[PDB]
Formats: structure tokens, C-alpha cells, sequence
């Protein structure tokens, strides 16, 4: 349940964000073990990705059994939804490059095995990206179909990007953890004071990279500024349950 | 009443993959029985005005037709006829277009130029320069790939072709990209093709990397001592 | 012919007639469809030390 | 009629070890009574030959010999007939096959190339390629050995002797050895046997890894 929100090699760039613990250890063997040898058609392609949601799915379904589920299942499509799409933070991790190293060999196949009225709408990008895109929306639908088989509307927060949805779990998780928290005293009293001091300075990192309201990161904000009532908050107020900024966070034991 | 034509560059070519011819009409408005077509030399229709461009409000037509099946022949010089008639006109307007001939054929020699050390430092973002330089005629086109694919013409801006002082015949050229610091301190591959009429393949690339610039000896003599 | 012509899968026949032949010979060709396209991946390779030590 | 004789090389006199001879005739009746035997110089009979091939569907005929021969015998000249008579040609039919004599003979250099750095970028598989080269008789056999046991022949492949384009009689020829790229990584060696006569003995070997290859970087001096 730790975060490592130290850089390491948790994310390249110099900004600071908190990783969650849902995109460490994750069950992406299937596609990090593919042979583009054997593979060059989209129909190939779209059952193996299947079969790693189906993958996700019941690890996940076994992590928990060691609402709550179907939350943290929704984040996990949308994480696994960035990792298709190829914007991705986790770039430092060693494991994660050779995925989107080998992800590009089976595109640029396809990209190659195109006809001419869709070759000329995406023969300009970068990355191969633009259609890597377009294949994911236009398979959308099947995956979390095969997602969802254990234990309907297609989500919706694969379109958001990935620093708020984080933001999201980390809200999700300190709620359910100060819940857990609690329900003579002076035996209780000393691990609070460590509960505070272990996450006291996660809050205020990223509080200064919420400034400059990526490309695509600032039309999003710009839209949301727009509705919601609330342009400028350090607090989202989407899912929070509970009373946020700073009201109980911080030093509440006394 | 003037009727324009262009013929088309190399770049149009390239890009396009095939051959357009324009036959265009200036300061005429929209009247009935205005009849475009290009024929051979020889004097055959080699090709109609199928799917006529809709004139434009402002006294403008554009009667443009594709000449695809003769890449070759355009390339050889061969002269093209447009038949411009209206029934005002008595005698029939005409349209003259043909490949120049008697112009160098001097190659192009690109130099790729790795971003500076001082723009570096400031971690905002690397421009790499294409340095396009000595071809005879004035027509280049240049794209950038990253990993096989055409960059968007959005993030390069080409510059025209500007004399040169030393040589008269020949020209340059240059063009940048803005790339990212991360994604060159990542170390990726960009290359600049160039296509012009004189290489004998038509197309030349080059590559960059964040290896391409190092120096090779860091001789260092530490000389701590004590006494003066 | 033109590339175009070829490239674009125009089906064309040959036609062969001879004193020997009672019926002329006629044999069609077209480009082949129904392949898969693959891009090569050129990797220049540096020759060895131990050669360049025979000079 | 034809009848053809395939004289054994370097690949089945030294991937099996045994001289095998064999009797191919083609183009024949399918069914008829068919005399097949080798015939030395001298005029000795040869030993038998077994599962002769049935007929092949597509109306040519199919005949399988073998004749285990002395090593040095085929090396001493002695020029061997295959012997073939049916009842539908009446006019038997011998053929000599020998060993070419008087070629000229040189010495393999085997080089061995590592991969190349954006192959191993692309994280998929290293190709590693194995120059034989300057050998003359035009005949090789290569295989590849790892930590000392065979390596299975579906991971290579070899092209035929070519002309060197700077040498009018020598030969080269190719093999590249697909390793994967996670095995490159954790050190294990690889390396190549080159089959030829000409060396001073039958095979020559060499074997490159990471190791080799790596220059030094690191003058560190110390002075007094
Ligand atoms: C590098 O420095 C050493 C002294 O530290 C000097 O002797 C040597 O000549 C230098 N290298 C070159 C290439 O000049
Ligand atoms: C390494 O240092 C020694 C010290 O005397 C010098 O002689 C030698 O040339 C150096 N070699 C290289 C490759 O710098």
C-alpha cells in the first residue's frame, strides 16, 4: 500500500507525482511476451489483449479476495487503456519500455497493410499513435466485455487524463485508509502521529504543479473550467466523500 | 477573359504521387458553353476534364486536369495544348505549357546540425537544423520521420529557396522541428529527406541522435600536493 | 508502359502468331494480388578487429 | 532416358559420417523390371541397396541406392558405374562419376560478427552472422554450437559458396543464428565449427560474446 512517490526511476521527468500502488505489479506478461513474428493482423491482435484483460480481471478479483472492486476495475481499464494508447508516464521502468518497443512493430504492420482511403487520413502522426488510437476506440467496446466476465456501458474515464484519475485513487485510498484508521488510548496515539508524518508531505508536492490552467493536458482543464461551477480548485470535488482541504488531514489526533 | 496555367513542381509530384495540370481562368465570370481540355501535341484527347472544379464567384475558374498516365512524358518535355473556347471569343484561346530545358542538374548535399549545448541547458526545447545546400534548381521538398512514419507539417517550417553568394547556379535552404528535451534526452532518431530532380535515386536521408555529438579523451591530471 | 498501368493491376495478353502454329498463342499476365507487405530492417554491419590486424 | 548419379560431399560424408552412394534415375516407366547396382572400376559387385522409392504419381520414375564405400577409397580414384537396364530400352547404360582433381586449395578464415546495437534496441532477437570466407573447393559444411551440445538446425541457416567478387577461385558463403535478445543479455557463448578440407585439421572453431569486443576506457595512472 506504498506509493514510492520518491523519482527513482518511478517517472522520468523531473516533476513529482505519486505513483499508484494498482500500476505496480501488474499482470502485463501476455503482451510484454509477444512474438510481432507470429502476429501481423488486427484480428490477432485484439484477442491477446483480451486475454490480458481477462488476466487483469481475475488478478484483481483474487487481490481483493486475499463498489470497492468495480472502482479499482475501472481505473485498471483505464490504466490499461493508456498503455494500448501509448501515453503512458511510466516510461523509466525497464520492463514497460520493451512493451511499447514492441507495440510499434505490430502497428506500423498494420499501418503497412492499409488501404489507400484510410492510408491517406493517417499516413501523418508520430508514433504511430493516431491510428494506435483509432484501433483502440474502434475495439473499445469488445475489451472491457472480456474484462468484466468475472465476477452493461462502456467507461468512461479512459478518456481523462492520467495525472487527475491518479489524483482520483489517491483521494479513493486516503478515504478508505483514515476510515481503516479508526472506528487506552495512550497505545493508539504514537502510530498516528507516524500515520501523519509517513504521507505529510504528499499533499503539498503536487499542490505546485497544479499551476500553468502536456498538449493534450491543458484543453482538457480549459473545458472543465468552463462547467462545474469551480474553475480553480486545488480540490477536485469528483468522488471525494468526504471533507477535504486540509480540514481533518492534517493533525487531527488532537 | 485571361486564362493562367501553371505546371506543376516536383513537389507537387512527390507529395501528390501523381501528375495535376491547371488550366485557370482569370476575370471570367459565370457564362454557359465554356469548353477546357488538354490535348497531345500530336493532337489526340489524352485526357478530358472529368469532374469539372465549380467556378468560383469572384470571375475565377479553374479547369484543372490530371495528366496521371504520363509521368515520364512530362519529365521528357513534351509540349501540352489547353483549348480555351467561349462563343464570344471568335478564335480559340490557347494554353502552352512545357518541362524547361537547358538548366545544372548540381546534387544537393545536406548537413545535419545537432542542437546547442547552451539551448540544452535551459531544458525548454531543442530546434535541429537541415541544412539543404548546393542543389541547381530551385525546387525541394522536405519531410521529417520519426520511426518510419511522416511528422505532421505542422511542427517543421520550411524555409524558400535563397540565393547563394559564392556560386551563382546554386541555392540552399533550411528548416527546423522543435522537439522536446525529454524526447531527445531520451535519445531518438530523426531523419530529413530530401528530395530534389538531381539525386539519382531522388531521396537522401540523414540521421541525428543524442550520440551523434560526444567528445572521445577526458585526460585529467590531478596534481594535489602540499608544499608550494 | 507507364508504372501506373503496371501498378494498378491492368490485366494485358500477349498475342503470338506463326506459320508453325495453326492457332496463334496468347498468354495474359497481371501483378500479383493477395501478398502481405513487410518493411526491411537494414542493419549495416562493421567489420571484425581481427581482420583489419591482417591489414 | 537419364539417369543420374550424386557423388557424395562434405555434408554426408561428415554429418553422418558414412559415404553413402545412390542411384537416382527419373523420367522412366513407373512400373517395369528395373537393374539397380554400382559397379566399381575394378568391377567388384557392391553391396545391396534397400527401400528402393515407389513410383512417383505424376508418371517419372523414383529408385533409391546405397553403397557404403571405404573413405579413402572414394579419395583414391576409383571411378564407380551405376548400373541400369530395362526391358523397355534394351540397351544397358553405365555411368562414371569421379571426384574433380587438380582444383586449387585454400584455407577458411572464419569471422564472426556480433549484432549490432539497434538490432538489440529493438528488443526482439540478435542475428549473428558467421563469415566464412577465401576457401577455395568450393564445399563447406557449418553448425553451431552452444556450451558444447548440437543446436537445433531450424534456428540457422546457410547460403551457398559465391564468388569472391576480388578473387578469381575463392569462395564464401553465410549463417546467421537467430539468438534471443534476453539471452544475448545473460552471457552465453556461441560459437562456429567450419567443415573443410584444406585445413591442417578436419574443423576450426571460434567463438565471440560481449567480452570480446570491449575496449579499454579506463587509464587510471598512479604516479609517485
Ligand atoms: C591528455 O593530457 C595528458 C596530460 O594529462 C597529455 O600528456 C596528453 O598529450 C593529452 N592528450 C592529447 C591527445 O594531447
Ligand atoms: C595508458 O597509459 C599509459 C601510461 O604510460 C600510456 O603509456 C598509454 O599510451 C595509455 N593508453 C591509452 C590508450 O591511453
Amino acid at each position: 500500500d506504498e506509493w514510492d512517490c520518491n523519482k527513482g526511476t518511478n517517472k522520468l521527468y523531473e516533476n513529482d507525482i505519486c505513483l499508484p500502488p494498482r500500476r505496480k505489479h501488474m499482470c502485463t506478461k501476455q503482451l510484454e511476451n509477444i512474438s510481432t513474428a507470429s502476429i501481423t493482423t488486427t484480428d490477432d491482435l485484439l484477442k491477446e489483449v483480451l486475454i490480458t484483460a481477462v488476466n487483469e480481471g481475475k488478478r484483481l478479483k483474487q487481490q481483493w479476495e486475499k463498489h470497492f472492486l468495480c472502482d479499482a476495475m475501472k481505473y485498471s481499464f483505464a490504466d490499461l487503456a493508456d498503455i494500448i494508447r501509448g501515453t503512458d508516464i511510466w516510461k523509466g521502468n525497464r520492463e514497460q519500455q520493451k512493451i511499447q518497443e514492441r507495440l510499434v512493430k505490430i502497428f506500423r504492420n498494420i499501418y503497412d497493410n492499409l488501404e489507400k482511403d484510410e492510408y491517406e487520413k493517417y499516413k501523418y502522426g508520430t508514433k504511430y499513435q493516431n491510428l494506435r488510437s483509432a484501433w483502440w476506440d474502434a475495439h473499445r467496446k469488445k475489451i472491457w466485455n472480456a474484462m468484466t466476465c468475472s465476477a452493461k456501458e462502456p467507461p468512461v474515464y479512459d478518456y481523462v487524463p492520467q495525472i487527475l484519475r491518479w489524483i482520483t485513487e489517491w483521494s479513493e485510498h486516503f478515504c478508505e485508509l483514515q476510515e481503516k484508521n479508526y472506528y487506552t488510548c495512550k497505545t493508539k496515539c504514537e502510530e498516528y502521529s507516524k500515520f501523519i508524518k509517513k504521507w505529510n508531505s504528499q499533499y503539498i508536492n503536487l499542490e505546485k504543479k497544479f499551476k500553468e490552467l502536456d498538449e493534450n493536458l491543458i484543453q482538457f482543464l480549459q473545458n472543465v473550467k468552463s462547467e462545474c461551477n469551480e474553475p480553480n480548485t486545488v480540490d477536485k470535488y469528483l468522488m471525494y466523500t468526504s471533507d477535504c482541504r486540509r480540514v481533518k488531514f492534517s493533525n487531527t489526533i488532537d | 477573359i485571361r486564362v493562367f496555367a501553371i505546371p506543376p513542381s516536383f513537389a507537387s509530384i512527390f507529395l501528390t504521387k501523381s501528375t495535376k495540370l491547371t488550366c485557370l481562368v482569370t476575370d471570367l465570370t459565370t457564362y454557359d458553353s465554356v469548353t477546357i481540355s488538354w490535348t497531345r501535341q500530336n493532337g489526340e484527347a489524352v485526357k478530358t476534364h472529368t469532374n469539372i472544379s465549380e467556378s468560383h464567384p469572384n470571375a475565377t475558374f479553374s479547369a484543372v486536369g490530371e495528366a496521371s498516365i504520363c509521368e515520364d512524358d512530362w519529365n521528357s518535355g513534351e509540349r501540352f495544348t489547353c483549348t480555351v473556347t467561349h462563343t464570344d471569343l471568335p478564335s480559340p484561346l490557347k494554353q502552352t505549357i512545357s518541362r524547361p530545358k537547358g538548366v545544372a542538374l548540381h546534387r544537393p548535399d545536406v548537413y545535419l546540425l545537432p542542437p546547442a549545448r547552451e539551448q540544452l541547458n535551459l531544458r525548454e526545447s531543442a530546434t535541429i537544423t537541415c541544412l539543404v545546400t548546393g542543389f541547381s534548381p530551385a525546387d525541394v521538398f522536405v519531410q521529417w520521420m520519426q520511426r518510419g512514419q511522416p511528422l505532421s507539417p505542422e511542427k517543421y517550417v520550411t524555409s524558400a529557396p535563397m540565393p547563394e553568394p559564392q556560386a551563382p547556379g546554386r541555392y540552399f535552404a533550411h528548416s527546423i522541428l522543435t522537439v522536446s528535451e525529454e524526447e531527445w534526452n531520451t535519445g531518438e532518431t530523426y531523419t530529413c529527406v530530401v528530395a530534389h530532380e538531381a539525386l539519382p535515386n531522388r531521396v537522401t536521408e540523414r540521421t541525428v541522435d543524442k550520440s551523434t555529438g560526444k567528445p572521445t579523451l577526458y585526460n585529467v591530471s590531478l596534481v594535489m600536493s602540499d608544499t608550494a
